[PDB]
């Protein structure tokens, strides 16, 4: 989008745009988020439905 | 073995085999429906369960 | 002084996404019957039955 900004304002907004904290989320990331020893415990059945 | 499957609750193998149409034999005391309809057999209903 | 050339920028971002917080809400977690729960050595936790 076009914007009008003072160079300092542009610096701040460009930093915000270029350094966002959101990462792509997929089922592999969620699966690895589970503790590794609970994923290996046969007493717990974990599924991605 | 259906008993082992029910005891462990891990359905990964049976799910993968059913989704991949891999011939298998599910072994265990099972109730069954008796169907005398020829049209049902032609409709291939036994494969839908 | 305000300069249009020095203030006009193009701000770039993503069109849309959804941010999620509770990753473990995406995991369907079940447990075996406690009678059948086993320990690290693959034997039942309580064997006196």
């Amino acid at each position: 989008y076009p914007s009008i900004l003072h160079p300092i304002d542009h610096a701040f907004n460009e930093y915000f745009l270029q350094h966002q904290l959101v990462e792509p989320l997929n089922n592999d990331i969620i699966f690895n988020y589970i503790p590794e020893r609970i994923r290996n415990d046969v007493n717990y059945i974990l599924n991605m439905d | 073995n259906l008993e082992e499957l029910m005891r462990t609750g891990d359905y990964a193998q049976i799910t993968n085999m059913l989704l991949n149409n891999q011939p298998v034999a599910l072994v265990g005391a099972l109730p069954f429906i008796t169907d005398s309809s020829v049209i049902s057999l032609v409709a291939k209903l036994d494969a839908t369960v | 002084q305000f300069d249009f050339r020095a203030s006009m920028h193009m701000l770039t971002s993503n069109l849309t996404f959804t941010v999620y917080s509770d990753l473990l809400a995406f995991v369907s977690a079940d447990t075996v019957e406690p009678i059948n729960a086993v320990a690290f050595d693959n034997m039942r936790i309580m064997n006196e039955l």
